[PDB]
């Protein structure tokens, strides 16, 4: 084939590898912020379940 | 004219009427912290696959 095919497939390969590179760097930035601040969907560490708190009137009033 | 209550009667839960207002925050609790914002939208495939080193897919 002519030189155009290899030349333009290289650009296609370059675009993919470049975009994977920036996606790889961005994930590490996201993970760092999510783990330090706990404000994202990841690194959500468990806390006690509130559905097992008893809310009934107790034997004594001041509870 | 005092009639002695029967067995079981004094242990009943009863309703009482009161002009006292209902306390609104009896525990004096603070405002709860706001939940994390939820991310919305439909799922798409991972962009360029797994992106694990040299694996293409």
């Amino acid at each position: 084939d002519g030189p155009e095919k290899n030349y333009e497939k290289t650009l296609a390969i370059l675009q993919i590898e470049s975009e994977k590179a920036e996606l790889r760097l961005k994930e590490q930035e996201v993970r760092r912020l999510m783990r330090a601040r706990g404000d994202g969907p990841w690194y959500q560490f468990p806390t006690p379940e509130k559905e097992f708190i008893d809310h009934s009137p107790k034997a004594t009033p001041d509870n | 004219g005092w009639v002695r209550p029967d067995l079981g009667q004094l242990s009943k839960v009863t309703k009482v009427k009161t002009d006292r207002p209902l306390p609104e925050n009896p525990y004096h609790s603070r405002a709860r912290p706001e939940p994390n914002p939820v991310i919305e939208g439909d799922l798409k495939p991972a962009k360029h696959g797994t992106r694990f080193f040299f694996w293409t897919v």
